[PDB]
Parts: C-alpha cells; structure tokens; sequence
C-alpha cells in the first residue's frame, strides 16, 4: 500500500469518532411525546425547560431525556411513525378539561411498531376537569357512563376509557393525574422509565 | 475395601456392593436427562437465536460447560460398572478428571456470573456494565474459563491410575489426610458462589418488591424464577460438601487407623455427587422455562 | 483564505539546534497531515519530514532521521539538533490530506531561510533550461528508477510549479490529474515509469522550474527541476 | 374553492388525454429489444469472472 | 355548476379507460414468452460496510461507480470507498432524522434531508478541508421524502406536503414547483436524459412530470395502496414502482399502461425499493420482510434471492456500470452483492 495507508489512518480515525460520539448518545433516553391538538404538551414541556420535529431535552438524575414533540407535522403518521420505533417510551397527554384524544390512544397504542413499546399517560388539567365535574357532568362526553358525577370517580372512569384500549399483553400504560402546576413532572417520567427499563432488562435476560 | 498408601500419605478407598446397584442407574438418569436437555438448548442457542446480548453470551456459556460434563458422564458410567477398573488407561483418565473438575468448575462460574448479571440489570439498571458490547463479553468469558482451566490443569500433571489389589482406580476423592488443593476447591466452589447466588437474588427479589411491580404476573414469574434458581445450586451442591465436611471430620477426629468407618459414608460421597451432576442435568430451568422464546419453540 | 506561515529562520552556530514552527490559519488543520521541505540555496527540493493526522505516523529522510523532530492550537514544529554545514536551507510548510480523490501537498507556506555559519526511488529530469516563448507549446519530462504505476491502478507522480520568489504551487498530481485553480493549458502525460507535463500554449505566467515527484514510498523524491525560461 | 379546484381537475385531463398513445405490442416488444442487446453489457445477470471483477 | 365539472371529470376518465384499453393488443409477457430465462441470479456478499449504528434509511452511488453516501437515524451521513470499505468522509448532520440523500454526478456534493422538512447540501470539495453546508433549502411544509440532483446547480425534492419541487441550488429558491398528488409524494427518479421524472405518491398514483415546462405529463395507476418506491427503466421509455401492496408493477411511457406485474402468493411484505440493472433485464426489489428478491423483468419470475440482512432493508442500489448492487437496511449495515 503507498499513500494508500494514509488513507486507511483516515479511515480508522473516523471510525474512531463515530464509536465516541454513539457510546456517549446511548447514555440518553428518548421519549416520543404525542396528544391532540391542544391537549396540554406543551405545558409538560414547559416545565421541564428548553414546521418541523420539536426536541425539547431535559437532564435528571444523571439520564438526559430527549423529547420529541412530533405534532408539527402536518401529514399522515404511518409514513414517518416508523422513525420512532426506537423510543424507550410513548408519552401521552390528555386534557380532562376538553374526545379525539381516545381514538387517537386506541390508533397509536396498538400500531404495528409499538406493540412492544410501553405508554406513559398523563391526564393534565385535573384541578379544571374538578371544576368542570362542578358545573357539567360527564355525561355529557361519555353518555354511557353509569356512575355518580364527582372526581374520584369520573376522572377514574376515564383513565379506564383510556386504559382498556390495548389489546397487546406486552405493554403497560402508566397513568398519572396532572394539576399543571407540579414540579414533579420529571420524577414521574424517570421512576416509570426505571420500570421499562428493567422490563426490558428481564426480557433481554430471558427472565421474564 | 482396605487402604491404600500414596501421594507420601495414608488414603483408603472401598469398591462396596451397593455402588453398582444405585450409582450407574442415577448417572445414566443424568446423562440421558443432561443432554436431552443441553443439547437442544445448544441447538437454540446456535439456530432458533439470532443475535447475541451479555445476557445470552453468558448463558451460552453455562450450556457449554454442562455440555462437556454431560460429555464426561458415559465413561464414569462404565467406571462405576467395572468397579473403578478404569479400561481406558492413562490418557483418558487424566483428561476425564481434568474436564470433569473444571467443567464443574466452571458451570458454578457461570451460575454465579448469570446471577451478577441479573443483579445489576435489575438493582442498578442504568449502570455502564448493562451496555457492554458482545466483544466484551466475550473477552470477560475467556478470562471466567481460564481461571477455570488454570485452576485444575494440574490434574493433567497428577499420575493415574492408581493400582492396588484387583482394581486401578481413575479417581481424585479417596480419603486422605494431605489436603490437595482440590478440596479446597471442591469447598469454596460451593461456599462462595454460594454467598454470590444468594446475595444477588435476594437483592433482586428486594428491588422487585419494594419497586411495587411485584403485583404483576409476570413480575411474579420473574421473582420465582430467580429463587428456584437458588434452590437448585443449594439442592445439588450442599449434601456433597456436607459428607466432604464429614469425612474430614472423621479424619480430624479418628484418623485412618480404623478406615472400616469410613465405608458407607464413602458410598454417600459418591451418591451425592451425583447431584454436582444434577445442577447440570436440571439446566433447563436457567434457559426453557422462563422467557418467551423457549415455550414458542 | 488559506494560509501557512513560518517563523525561526536566521544565522545558526553549526552543531548547535533550532526550532522551526509553522502557523496554520483557514483550514481544519487537525485533519491534515503535514510536511516539511526545504530547498537549499540554489538548488533543487528536498524533502525533510512528514507527521499524519493525529500523529498517527512519522518519517523522515535518511539524512536527517534522529537528528530533527517533527511534532504538531493549529501550529507545526520542527525541532533541529546538531545542525551541520550541509542543513542551511528555505524551509517550507506544505499541507496534505489523504483520502480517495484527495490533492496531497496542494498547499505550501511561504518559508523561512536557514542558514548556519540506495534502495529508494531515484528520479531525473532530463533537461535542466527550457528556452521559450509566449504562445509556443513546450514539454518537460521525467524518469524513475522504479515503476510509479501501481497495483490499485494509480500513478503516483506529482509535478509543482515554482515561480522565481514564490512557494511552488502543485499543477498535476497522480500523474494526469488537474490541480484546482490551475489553467487548462497544463496536462500530465506518459505512464509506468516516464512522465511528461505538456504545457499548451505557453504565457509568461508559465516562466519557472518545473520539478517532478514520487509518492509511492518514502522518502519521497524529487527531481532536479527543469527551468522553463523565457528566450 | 370547489368550483377553481374541479376545473383544474378537468383541465388536466382534458389536456392529458390528447397524448398519442402506441401499441402495447411495440411498447414491451422495444424493451425486449433493449434488454438483448445490452446483455453483453451487464456483470450482475451473466457472472463476472474474479480477474476482471473489483469486488473481488 | 360543480356537478358539470365533476361529470365531465368522469367522461375524461372513462375516455382515457378507453384510450387505454383499445391499445393493449398484446400483453408483454406474451410477447416475451419465446424468450429465453435469465436463470438463478446466485449473487454474495462482497462487502460489508460496518459503521453506522442506527437504522440505515438511504444510499447513493456517484457517478464513478467506487464512492457511495449512506444516511441513517444517528445523524451520520458517511461517504464509503465500496473498493475498500474505507471511510471517506463522516458527515455529522444538523439534525438526526434523515430519511434521504443523494450524491451529485459531479461527486462535489452530497444532499440529504427527513423530518426537518430542510434539505441541505453538503459541499464534499471546500478548499478548507472538511466539509460544510452550502446551502439549506427550506419550504416544505413536511418531510422531505426524496431528492435528486439533475445537475450541481439544481436539486429535485419530494416531499409529505403533496409536492415535488425544483430549487435553484444557488439562489435557494423553487424555481417550480409540482402540486397534483392526493397524497404524499413518497419516492422519486429523474429519467436518464433529465428532462422528465416520475414520483410515486401515497394516494397510490404515479405521475411524469416535465421538469421545463413545470406540468404532469401523463398519470399511471393500478396500484391497491402507496407506492413506496420507483425508478426509470434504463431506456427511458419505461418505470416500474414498488406498492405497500406487495408488489412491483413495470409501466411503458408510450403505452401509458401497465405492462407486467411482479408478486407470489408466499409475498405479503410492502416493497422499499426496486431498481433495474444495467441491461434493464434484472429488477432488483428490496421487501420489509428482510429479503430482497431479483425478478427477471421481461419473464415475471423469480431470478433469485439476496437474503443477508437481520431486519428489513431500507434502500437498494445498482452501480452506473451495473457492477454491483448494494442494500443497506435497519440492522445498520450497508452490504455490497455481486
Ligand atoms: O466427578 C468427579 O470429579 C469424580 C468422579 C469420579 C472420581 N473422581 C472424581
């Protein structure tokens, strides 16, 4: 080989690069966020600081999350929900203070590529969803309910609506109830992507 | 059914009735039980799998290593039918005591080594060791098997068979009072894997609880899982090492003077190492009966 | 705009030691491997020392192996021990980078004159002064003693240009290849072992010495230089 | 809306389906002519060989 | 008024129906019966280009038929020597969801875009060293699905908005810009000599554009569902694109129709790419089912199989001299077969 070696010096160097900058991005944790228009995303968002794709990204306890608000694309999911796939989570936000949002759970939570994928969901504006129980009753979104207006019900009745959706056994969908004004937004991710994280470990050890 | 002087030492061995009677039938059950199993589970490993994770490196590992002791068991099988008048001569016998140790040796390796990695993909998911590369795995699994190779290769070196009476006797576990390095071996293989198995498990079944994730089934199959696997080193190994305690004790206490003593007790060593054989045989519950791709094939 | 410069040059004790240093502006400097070479004072190109990206490898000629050092904030060393009468020399800085349709030695900083109180592949130009007019074609040709085209197809001569008062510029490189910014009137020519720059339709900005060179192995070689000199 | 979006719907293929259109019979008969006489010129359907091959 | 448009619509459709259907006298695989099979295509992997380590999404050739760009979802685009498997150059992106590039016939550029719904050029011969963004072409309101150079100056885009459009590479701007889907304008090819190209969109149409005078030419369909992928027949005169229904379909730019179609019963995998050979002869089609097939396009049957890769292939490449053919799929390993 001639002043073909120097090439080949090239070649190993950036190989080199490539290695170091993916050991250092595996160390991040990706999170696909998602809901209807206007269901409170961005007020989650918020809280966890900083026409396309919209990462926001946010650090805690020593795991960088990156979190990708993919609302802004103005087409059909199935061509480009493909690129997803490789998420540790679905993060999905529903305003009790609004119904599309339930059909779009039962699209997305039993699509092809997500079948194996674990959904987190978060019920934002409880305190208004109190108010509204207040003033109009549930009925008037769900006019099968069979049960008496208050919040600990109602708003339980609706996490079920949410939850019964699933019809793969490989999956678990963490509810939370959200008053928009809580700091603990980021402990909730964390401690349930703990939980997908060792389900995954069990799996890829064959004991679970 | 006397003694024996060798090794610069007082030792005494006992070709009783009841060995051919139990033992063979007990061995031939392991090794018929042991590659039944093991081998489809090679077969798996190699054709059914895909790809490759720590995890499954190191499982691949413990299934190799109770294969070549399953491979060990038809010659002891003949060994015992002839009353410890080993046929095959020199060579094999020193090979066959050497992969015989190491391959127990070694399965106890990577039992524990299963358990450090179950440990730390459950107590401290995030950690830097659950993201190792198949290489590093592999270069980690060189190392586990040559501390297991090193550890015994002297039993290549040692002089076999040993001559007396009507019979040459392929054997490492007569009765004697110098303590060769295999005992201790034979003693620590048990206690400290033990010590790893148990500490590990029952860390993981603590995380498991106190997470509040135990309530679902699957959890659950994970959580019992991981204690049947303790229950299974402890019912294999213990009442060996127990009688091994015991015939040092007898030695401590009484010595080789009257070695009539000594003749049951020495037929129980025999029978219960037989279970050292049972860890391996009973392999696939490390590999069938959890996971989903052992019941789908 | 690209650019290299150079500092330490001046009178110099013989036996004695210099550092020579290389200021490198406008380019991504790590990625490129580096030389150096020095013309001495009314001759021919030598080449010195040569230092890859990251520092992976280093070379240099045979008479100068363990008497300097080459080492590399976008700044180049050279590190001169025991200077004798025979190292007095204008130094130049010149870059490369390596890779498939890459242009090594494209690039040269300006110098700094220095001055003190058989296996390889040799090369020869056959002619050393080129009489010449503007508008006339002329030719200049080169040989090595040991075949330059090699077994991956490629042929590695390179030719440079140097004006009188200017650090040489490259023209052809591998032998048939245009140097970017360089005119059209220029061409490489010949194959396996001699070589041939033809220059068509020729203008005073053509008036200079003409040197060839190997890169198939180190230490890399030049020619003697043809002068293509104006009537 | 509808009224612009519909005539230019009908403008297009008013304005497409005047195209001259050609037998399927010479329109397929043509590729196979193509395809035979650039045989002689394709390394994946007749083997190159490792001499002249540079994905040896 | 609207309901005498929309008749009128009707009667041209049933007039080109019509048109259509009094021209196919024959069928090709009629014609072609008589010829004789190209036979088992064996075909092994030469080279593997380990390297990236997330989902591979698109490659291209250059025009030498050695150098060839790679993209995928780790925000790499890498330049390869497919001589050596060296690296050439190691591009980091601006944003990590590409789903396209291209490599001009130059070879002094690379393009590539996604998600971001901007297309950037990438300048691979700048006198600085490394290499740099010349130019971001932003406009597209979603993702850019596919991209061709038809020269250095300008780039051919197709995009999830319903829209193919031409950008003056120079001055950043649409220079025209194609609305006429009803969908997505999934993939895209410029035909040999340039002057016209086809793109198959998610409302399973396909449509040929004139790239001067800026209007679809003609309009193919047949299709059960998206057109993932498509491309020129090396004369020009042909195109053959790749459903989500399973299957490839060979349309005739004169005949206007459908000529011949590519499935079997044990096929239910949607097409990612389909790409002819040198000679035309051989159309190579990469399949979510991890395999990818090679069908002798005049006989319609099975040439052979170029199975290598643990998960689907995204992408499949012929060289210009019809030397190899690359795949490069979401087990992010690029593999060269010949
Ligand atoms: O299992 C053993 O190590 C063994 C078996 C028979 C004799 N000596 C040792």
């Amino acid at each position: 080989s001639a002043e073909e070696r120097a090439a080949l010096e090239r070649s190993k160097a950036i190989e080199k690069n490539l290695k170091e900058d993916g050991i250092s991005a595996a160390k991040d944790v990706k999170l696909l966020l998602l809901g209807a228009d206007n269901s409170g995303k961005s007020t989650i968002v918020k809280q966890m600081k900083i026409t396309g794709i919209v990462e926001t990204h946010f650090t805690f306890k020593n795991l960088h999350f990156r979190l990708f608000d993919v609302g802004g694309q103005r087409s059909e999911r199935k061509k480009w929900i493909h690129c997803f796939e490789d998420v540790t989570a679905i993060i999905f936000c529903v305003d009790l203070s609004d119904h599309e949002s339930l059909m779009l759970f039962d699209s997305i939570c039993n699509n092809k590529f997500f079948i194996d994928t674990s959904i987190i969901l978060f019920l934002n504006k409880k305190d208004l969803f109190g108010e509204k129980i207040k003033k109009s009753p549930l009925t008037i979104c769900f006019p099968e309910y069979t049960g008496p207006n208050t919040y600990e019900d109602a708003a339980a009745y609706i996490q079920a609506q949410f939850e019964s959706k699933n019809r793969s056994p490989n999956k678990e969908i963490y509810c939370h109830m959200t008053c928009a004004t809580d700091t603990n937004n980021a402990q909730v991710i964390f401690d349930a992507v703990t939980d997908i994280i060792i389900a995954n470990n069990l799996r890829g050890c064959g004991l679970y | 059914d006397h003694f024996l002087e060798i090794d610069k030492k007082n030792c005494c061995v006992f070709r009783d009735d009841f060995i051919v009677k139990v033992l063979p039938p007990v061995l031939g059950l392991e090794f018929i039980f042991g590659l039944l199993g093991n081998g489809l589970a090679l077969w798996i490993f190699c054709f059914h799998l895909k790809s490759w994770k720590s995890s499954r490196i190191f499982l691949f590992n413990l299934a190799v290593a109770d294969f070549l002791l399953i491979i060990c068991l038809p010659f002891l099988m003949d060994n015992y039918v002839r009353r410890w008048d080993w046929k095959f001569g020199d060579i094999p016998c020193r090979l066959m005591l050497f992969m015989l140790a190491m391959n127990r040796q070694g399965s106890i390796i990577f039992l524990t080594v299963v358990a450090v990695d179950r440990y730390f993909r459950v107590v401290h998911p995030h950690h830097a060791l659950n993201k190792i590369s198949n290489r590093t795995a592999a270069i980690i699994s060189c190392l586990l098997w040559g501390i297991t190779i090193g550890l015994t290769v002297h039993l290549l070196k040692k002089k076999m068979p040993i001559q007396n009476g009507g019979a040459n006797l392929c054997s490492s576990f007569s009765i004697c009072h110098t303590f060769q390095w295999h005992e201790a071996m034979f003693l620590l293989e048990f206690f400290l894997p033990l010590g790893i198995i148990l500490f590990c498990s029952a860390r993981i079944i603590w995380s498991l609880r106190q997470r509040q994730m135990d309530r679902h089934a699957k959890i659950k199959r994970a959580i019992t899982f991981i204690m049947v696997v303790a229950i299974v080193f402890v019912i294999c190994f213990l009442p060996s090492v127990v009688v091994r305690i015991r015939i040092f004790w007898l030695l401590h206490t009484s010595g080789t003077q009257n070695c009539e003593v000594y003749r049951s007790v020495d037929l129980a060593f025999f029978i219960t190492l037989s279970f050292t054989y049972m860890n391996s045989m009973l392999d696939p519950v490390v590999y069938y009966f959890s996971s989903p791709s052992f019941p789908n094939f | 705009d690209v650019q290299l410069v150079e500092s330490g040059g001046g009178l110099v004790q013989p036996g004695g030691s210099r550092k020579l240093s290389c200021s490198a502006s406008g380019f991504a400097f790590s990625s490129f491997g580096m030389h150096w070479v020095r013309q001495a004072p009314e001759k021919g190109l030598e080449w010195v020392a040569y230092i890859s990206s990251g520092s992976g490898t280093i070379y240099y000629a045979d008479t100068v192996k363990g008497r300097f050092t080459i080492s590399r904030k976008n700044t180049l060393f050279l590190q001169m021990t025991s200077l004798r009468s025979e190292d007095t020399a204008m130094y130049y800085c010149v870059r490369s980078i390596y890779y498939y349709g890459s242009s090594p030695f494209d690039f040269w900083g300006q110098g700094t004159t220095l001055t003190v109180s058989g296996s390889d592949i040799v090369m020869t130009q056959a002619t050393s002064s080129v009489p010449v007019t503007p508008g006339e074609s002329v030719s200049i040709s080169c040989r090595s003693s040991k075949s330059l085209l090699h077994s991956n197809g490629n042929t590695y001569l390179y030719w440079f240009l140097q004006r009188p008062g200017q650090s040489p510029q490259l023209l052809i490189y591998r032998m048939s290849n245009l140097a970017s910014g360089v005119p059209d009137r220029f061409s490489g020519s010949g194959s396996g072992t001699a070589f041939t720059l033809t220059i068509s339709r020729l203008e005073a900005e053509d008036v200079g010495v003409y040197y060839c060179m190997q890169h198939l192995e180190y230490p890399l070689t030049f020619g003697a230089g043809t002068k293509l000199e104006l009537k | 809306a509808s009224i612009a979006q519909a005539r230019k719907l009908v403008e297009q293929l008013k304005m497409e389906a005047n195209i001259d259109r050609i037998k399927v019979s010479k329109a397929a008969a043509d590729l196979m002519a193509y395809c035979e006489a650039h045989a002689k010129e394709d390394p994946l359907l007749t083997p190159v060989p490792a001499s002249e091959n540079p994905f040896r | 008024e609207l309901d005498q448009l929309r008749q009128e619509a009707e009667q041209l459709k049933n007039q080109i129906r019509d048109a259509r259907k009094a021209c196919a006298d024959a069928t090709l695989s009629q014609i072609t019966n008589n010829i004789d099979p190209v036979g088992r295509i064996q075909m092994r992997t030469r080279r593997t280009l380990r390297g990236h380590l997330a989902k591979i999404y698109a490659m291209h050739w250059g025009t030498d038929s050695r150098l060839l760009v790679s993209a995928s979802q780790d925000g790499k685009l890498i330049i390869w020597d497919s001589y050596t498997t060296n690296k050439v150059h190691a591009i980091p992106l601006r944003s990590s969801w590409v789903m396209t590039c291209a490599y001009a016939p130059s070879g002094n550029y690379v393009a590539c875009g996604g998600l971001d719904n901007i297309c950037s050029i990438y300048n691979l011969k700048t006198r600085e060293g490394n290499v740099r963004v010349s130019r971001e072409l932003a406009g597209h309101t979603g993702y850019l699905s596919c991209c061709r150079f038809l020269d250095d100056n300008q780039i051919v885009t197709s995009s999830g908005d319903t829209t193919c459009a031409l950008w003056d590479i120079e001055t950043g701007q649409q220079t025209t810009t194609f609305t006429g889907h009803t969908g997505d304008v999934m993939s895209l090819s410029l035909a040999p000599d340039t002057r016209l190209f086809v793109s198959g969109a998610c409302d399973a149409s396909a449509k040929l554009w004139d790239v001067r005078e800026g209007m679809c030419r003609q309009t193919f369909t047949g299709h059960e569902s998206d057109i993932n992928a498509i491309c020129f027949f090396p004369n020009g005169n042909a195109f053959a694109t790749g459903s989500d229904d399973a299957t490839c379909r060979l349309f005739d730019l004169r005949a206007d129709q459908e000529l011949m179609t590519y499935s079997h019963d044990n096929i239910i995998c949607g097409i990612t790419s389909v790409s002819f050979s040198k000679s035309g002869r051989l159309l190579l089609a990469g399949y979510d089912d991890f395999n990818c097939n090679v069908w002798d396009a005049l006989k319609a049957d099975r040439a052979g199989v170029l199975a290598g890769h643990d998960n689907r292939v995204s992408c499949l490449g012929v060289t210009d001299d019809g030397m190899a053919v690359a795949t490069g799929s979401w087990d992010s390993f690029l593999k060269i077969w010949n």
